[PDB]
């Protein structure tokens, strides 16, 4: 008789693939616009009538009405990316979508889901192998450090003085460096100036 | 089913005698048909399938 | 205007017959599957979302939502039959329907309903005369006892242990059957291990509540109480003066009444159903002492064994070994509640069947054998009784052909073939000839063992008959909405 | 892509697709920059294979240019982890072919 | 008029079996994908949000909104499979449904239900027996057990270091080897480092007391406390006067309180999770106390080593070296959560196999290797067993071909080519030839070291088979709304 009551949603066969594709691709296309220094900002106004002009994906997904499971997953990717290192919270989102966008293609060809994961896994394992190959191991190098920091303080509201923020970041890390501990860094914040 | 068991026990000469209604020795009974019939039966029937399976689309039109 | 008010479903003559008969057929066939070792149980779930998996027709009808007038008559037939001997609960049902079916066909032809009843009623008395003559009287005698108990255990879910359930019921009903009574048998469904673990305890089992008390009391002086032990010292102290080392309270007991009964080394048991109290007064000789002040030493029953067994991992007091234990307890064991339910359902039946023996030794070779014989006899009888009744009488017998028909039915054997064969071999092998489902072919039921109680069949014919007849008379009934 | 060829099997088309999904980031840059994503990747993929991967997409000058010189560097963990996270999640969903959600 | 009210949907004859058969088949299919090492997880949502990612049929059938009779029965089967042997939960649920798919084409033709039960019940028996006649009884020995571990990790993401992990599994199973209780072998996954760092702890380990406190204290005297150590010096003194040099307060610890702790030389951590608190209790053997005044000398557990290292920057405490560490904690270290997650899954199963190795000796070729054989022999016995049972038994064997069938599908390999390729290689090699899904091709399990307890297949067959018989027996469904 009635296995699943009402108010549900059962995705079987290509129905599950499709749904995720169109659901993710979309969320991936949304953030994709806010990628890079030219990133397009978004305004997330919840139900309280509060404005939210942010450039970060995690900040946009944390205020976006996400009902679909697939979308929520994309919300956990930017959140995880933002809770570990933070930088590039946008990338992971856009990246995830692209992969899926391509996957669907292979699917409609008759290629089973599991298999798609396989290839993407091996390739990824190799994608890193190469990225870790082209790298140029940076040097207590005052020059490169202050630089890398400026590449993170760019396209932001703190870009007007990314130089001062980087300078503090370098010394702060260099001091508590022994393996660097982010705990030995107290960030006191007070109004004034 | 009973035919199969009695077909691999009392050898080939074991078929169904509709008259009586039990696996009987058609060879001993006298039920014999020229093998040529069997050949044509299979051959025709077989070729008959291959063709219909070889049909992906047609066009008869009124 | 309207002959009758609104919301009053009426039916007259044949119009009613068709409806009544039809409703009874579907209801009689529904349980028809629950006949023989091929009995296909059913799952009925009432409002309270309760699942009932039983093979007993009576249990089915008394759990099905029946609102059809005539249909309710079938629930009565199965009810009485279940209260008479238990076995044959489905027998009456199916048969009752077949009768109506053969009768209805007689009316559509032009035959008077009156004659129908007469013919059927007259054949009902003839059969009740044929059965007692054809019946196969058996020998009490543990040898014959197990034989009938062994033929009443099959056809159920506990057929895997038809040998155990046979001896278990053979021992119980053979320790206090003065005039045996099915009420002196207390069955307990304890979960744990297979049914091949069922034991026979000579007494009554229950559940105590105190630990520090004597778990295993020797010659105990049981004192059945009903008044609560709440306030507690003078109450429990007045029980130690009489020498009551075992207290069986009917209601709850105060914590201070337990600690005191726990200090006096007196095994106390609270929350004892009203029936468990009565069964304890007729097994050890205890007196239902209301208040806690009038008890004495002459009100204490003797129970040689009152220990705490944790069989299946659940504590249970076993009041066994008494002077005149008139009530024994059947300790059932099951791996699942499902198997435990079925088993017990069948145990009771056997208890009634045995009760039939103590009041009727006679037995007939079931499996359809007796049915075919009666059909044969009755038919001939009809030919000896001239008049339009000759048709009704023969039709009545043709109904008995529905019993073996159902037998080969729940087995997938062409009735048309098995029946014709059965009769032929039955008219030569006599009564004993029947149908063995386990092996689709005619066989001597008496030899196969399959033997039913004479009295079991007797009532069936009468009850079913009289009942069906009634439902046929009331051919016009509106209501009064 | 080249490694996808050195290794046949159905995983070949997979690796290829994976690579194609590794071009989105750049293509997007050209997109959000205003330059035609396609025409951009045209000069990119070209100027990249010729002058090593040290060249990327300068969304400021609209076109190709050596990143190492433009001082547009990024920690390895950034990209490194990025591929991971995205890959792991997407993989999970791929294994999801049925979700019964009541209520 | 009218038997049943407008609501008692009566399904008898065949319209009852069908419906119950179709749903059971569909429910099974749902989990039919969670079969194998690369199963298809299912994020079950409880409407309220909480999403649960499971791969086990039981956990899934227990979290889904089941509102169908024949469906709720499947949940029972899964529960009866999960509480008996464990794995195969999805299988038994799928098989039972499949067995209803191969019989359906027979019912619709007129094949009597009961008769159907005969064959099915006869087949299951014939099948179960073979499991005891074709089961390979293997041998203990740290050498063999380690082998049984590498085979459990091979063809996986951990295979990269399955050599080291296999050892940890064996030791973790050897240490607490008193019938090995999986509920005692803990697995601690913590991101940071490389799989080449994961080690086996002879106790437990948690994720401080003071910057530079006794990092690695010799023999500790565990002092667990539920209450917080905040308002102070009174409580700290009580701990010192008890000999407790190691305290673990479930709640935050006072700033100053921490000071006197570093002075009296006593390692004490604050905000210790409830679960962890219990672990230490089952580890070094420390008793949990709510109040600090209830802590006595007989409440201070004992351990061999206690060190605090920064595995990934975050200092971690270890509780290794317990007198009777009947609750070990496998510390795992890795790069990301994923890799570490998979690791916790590979080892989990690995422990299972190593477990069933020390327990049940008789094993069999998994990967549906036994199924292919059974399906073969069963087909033969068909010829030997003519009549109805013949054709049926054959179809029964055909069904058993679903285990290996879906096995390949749950990876991406063609079910046809393999199935046929299996039957061929099977009828030439032996009863060991199965289907190495990890390689998507047939292979000998004896050499592929792919084994599983003889019980598994047995517990599945019977339970799964009998289930179908139920839905088949009950030829009618009434409820009474």
């Amino acid at each position: 008789i009635i296995k699943d009551q009402d108010r549900k949603s059962r995705l079987m066969g290509l129905e599950a693939l499709k749904s995720h594709i169109m659901a993710a691709k979309a969320v991936a296309n949304t953030m994709k616009t806010s990628l890079g220094p030219n990133g397009l900002d978004k305004m997330m106004v919840d139900k309280d009538g509060d404005v939210t002009v942010t450039n970060d994906g995690a900040t946009i997904l944390s205020m976006m009405d996400v009902d679909h499971q697939i979308a929520k997953l994309m919300v956990e990717l930017s959140k995880s990316q933002d809770d570990e290192i933070g930088d590039g919270t946008t990338g992971v989102v856009v990246l995830a979508g692209a992969l899926l966008e391509e996957a669907e293609q292979l699917l409609d060809r008759g290629i089973h889901p599991i298999r798609i994961a396989d290839g993407y896994e091996q390739a990824a394992r190799i994608a890193i192998e190469h990225l870790d190959k082209i790298s140029d191991s940076v040097l207590k190098n005052t020059e490169p450090l202050i630089q890398t920091a400026k590449t993170t303080l760019g396209s932001k509201v703190v870009n007007s003085c990314h130089r001062q923020m980087a300078e503090i970041a370098v010394n702060a890390v260099l001091t508590v460096a022994d393996d660097v501990d982010f705990e030995l860094i107290k960030v006191e914040g007070k109004v004034g100036g | 089913a009973k035919l199969r068991a009695f077909h691999n026990e009392a050898l080939k000469w074991i078929g169904l005698d509709l008259v009586n209604g039990k696996p009987r020795d058609n060879k001993q009974a006298g039920v014999f048909e020229p093998t040529i019939v069997k050949v044509k039966s299979l051959k025709f029937a077989t070729e008959a399938a291959i063709t219909i399976l070889r049909i992906d689309d047609l066009i008869k039109l009124h | 205007q309207m002959l009758k008010e609104g919301a009053k479903h009426f039916s007259g003559l044949e119009e009613a017959v068709y409806r009544n008969i039809q409703a009874c057929k579907e209801l009689a066939q529904t349980t028809r599957t629950a006949y023989g070792p091929n009995g296909m149980n059913k799952m009925v779930i009432n409002h309270l979302e309760k699942l009932f998996v039983t093979n007993d027709a009576a249990t089915i009808l008394r759990e099905l939502e029946v609102q059809h007038p005539a249909a309710k008559m079938i629930v009565m037939a199965s009810h009485m039959q279940e209260q008479e001997v238990g076995d044959g609960t489905n027998f009456v049902l199916v048969f009752a329907g077949a009768l109506l079916e053969l009768a209805e066909e007689l009316l559509r032809l032009g035959l008077s309903v009156s004659e129908v009843i007469e013919g059927y009623e007259i054949a009902c008395k003839k059969a009740h005369e044929i059965l007692p003559d054809l019946v196969c009287c058996s020998a009490r005698d543990v040898d014959e006892v197990s034989s009938l108990l062994h033929t009443s255990v099959m056809s159920k879910q506990y057929g895997n242990e038809v040998f155990l359930a046979k001896l278990i019921a053979q021992a119980c009903v053979s320790i206090f059957p003065d005039h045996f009574n099915v009420d002196n048998i207390r069955v307990c469904k304890i979960l744990g291990s297979g049914v091949h673990s069922s034991s026979v305890l000579h007494g009554m089992v229950f559940k105590k509540e105190t630990e520090g008390d004597v778990t295993s009391v020797k010659d105990a002086k049981i004192a059945v109480y009903s008044c609560p032990f709440d306030g507690m010292d003078a109450q429990v102290k007045a029980i130690a003066d009489t020498g009551a080392n075992v207290v069986v309270t009917g209601g709850r007991v105060a914590d201070m009444a337990l600690h005191y009964a726990n200090k006096y080394n007196i095994m106390l048991v609270r929350l004892n159903s009203k029936w468990d109290l009565r069964r304890l007064c007729k097994t050890v000789g205890a007196t239902a002492l209301p208040r806690l002040n009038p008890p004495v030493l002459e009100e204490m029953g003797h129970c040689d064994s009152v220990y705490l067994s944790e069989v299946g991992d659940t504590q249970v007091v076993v009041f066994k070994h008494e002077k005149e234990g008139a009530i024994s307890t059947i300790v059932l064991r099951g791996s699942t509640d499902n198997l435990m339910d079925d088993i017990e359902r069948a145990v009771d039946d056997g208890v009634n069947t045995f009760k039939v023996l103590t009041r009727d030794k006679r037995l007939v070779p079931g499996g359809g054998a007796t049915e075919i014989e009666l059909a044969k006899q009755i038919t001939s009888y009809g030919e000896t009784c001239p008049g339009l009744e000759q048709y009704a009488i023969k039709k009545f017998a043709e109904a008995f052909e529905a019993i073996p028909r159902a037998l080969a039915e729940n087995s997938g054997v062409k009735a048309n073939e098995v029946i014709s064969k059965l009769y032929a071999v039955h008219q030569e092998g006599n009564k004993n000839v029947g149908l063995d489902i386990e092996v689709p072919a005619v066989k001597d039921m008496l030899e196969a063992g399959v033997l039913d109680t004479y009295l079991g069949k007797y009532w069936a014919i009468k009850l079913a008959t009289n009942a069906a007849v009634t439902v046929l008379r009331v051919d016009q009934i509106i209501m009064a909405k | 892509s080249q490694e996808a060829d050195k290794c046949p099997t159905l995983e070949q088309y997979a690796m290829r697709a994976f690579a194609d999904a590794l071009e989105v980031i750049p293509m997007a840059l050209a997109e959000n920059s205003g330059m035609n994503p396609i025409q951009t990747m045209t000069e990119v993929r070209a100027r990249q294979v010729k002058e090593n991967p040290a060249l990327g997409i300068d969304c400021l000058h609209k076109g190709t240019n050596d990143m190492k010189h433009q001082h547009v560097i990024e920690t390895l963990i950034g990209k490194k982890q990025q591929i991971s996270l995205a890959t792991q999640m997407v993989r999970m969903i791929l294994k999801i072919d049925d979700i019964r959600k009541p209520g | 008029v009218i038997l049943l009210k407008e609501g008692t949907d009566s399904s008898q004859g065949i319209p009852q079996l069908v419906s119950n058969i179709s749903a059971c088949q569909v429910i099974a299919e749902a989990v039919r994908t969670t079969l194998g090492p690369r199963g298809m997880d299912k994020l079950i949502v409880d409407g309220r949000g909480k999403a649960t990612i499971s791969n086990d049929g039981a956990t899934i059938l227990k979290l889904l909104d089941v509102v169908h009779p024949a469906a709720k029965t499947l949940v029972d089967i899964a529960k009866s499979q999960d509480a008996e042997v464990g794995d195969g939960t999805t299988s038994v649920t799928l098989l039972a449904a499949e067995f209803l798919k191969q019989v359906k084409p027979y019912v619709e033709e007129g094949l009597h239900p009961q008769i159907i039960i005969r064959a099915f019940r006869t087949a299951t028996q014939l099948a179960v027996n073979k499991i005891k006649e074709i089961a390979v009884t293997v041998k203990e020995q740290r050498k063999l057990l380690e082998k049984c571990a590498m085979t459990a990790l091979s063809s996986k993401l951990i295979s990269q270091q399955k050599a080291f992990f296999a050892k940890m599994v064996v030791d973790a199973v050897m240490m607490l080897d008193d019938l090995l209780q999986l509920k005692m072998i803990g697995i601690k996954k913590v991101q940071g480092g490389a799989l080449e760092e994961s080690q086996l702890v002879a106790g437990v380990a948690f994720k401080a007391g003071f910057e530079m406190q006794p990092k690695k204290y010799h023999n500790p005297m565990i002092a667990l406390l539920n209450v917080e150590l905040e308002l102070l010096y009174d409580k700290l003194e009580k701990i010192h006067h008890s000999g407790a040099k190691v305290v673990l307060s479930k709640l935050p610890i006072g700033d100053v309180a921490t000071q006197y702790f570093a002075d009296r030389d006593m390692f004490c951590a604050g905000r210790v999770p409830e679960e962890d608190l219990k672990r230490t209790m089952m580890a070094c053997g420390g008793s949990i106390q709510t109040s600090v005044n209830a802590l006595s000398s007989d409440v201070l557990g004992r351990c061999q080593v206690f060190e605090e290292t920064q595995i990934g920057g975050e200092r971690y405490n270890f509780f290794t070296g317990c007198p009777k560490a009947k609750t070990c904690t496998i510390i795992l270290r890795g790069g990301a959560e994923q890799f570490m997650e998979e690791t916790e899954r590979s080892l989990h199963d690995a422990i299972m196999i190593v477990r069933r190795a020390i327990k049940n000796d008789s094993v069999v070729a998994g990967g549906g290797a036994i199924e292919m054989e059974l399906s073969k022999y069963l087909r033969d016995y068909s010829r030997t067993i003519p009549g109805k049972q013949q054709l049926l038994i054959g179809a029964y064997a055909k069904a058993l071909e679903i285990i290996p069938r879906q096995l390949c599908d749950n990876a991406g390999f063609d079910a046809t080519n393999i199935l046929n390729k299996l039957r061929a290689r099977h009828a030439q090699g032996g009863m060991w030839y199965g289907v190495d899904i990890n390689t998507e091709d047939i292979a000998d399990n004896f050499e592929a070291f792919v084994w599983e307890p003889a019980m598994v297949r047995i517990n599945a067959l019977t339970a799964a088979s009998e289930a179908a018989c139920l839905i088949v027996s009950v030829d009618e469904t009434i409820k009474n709304p």
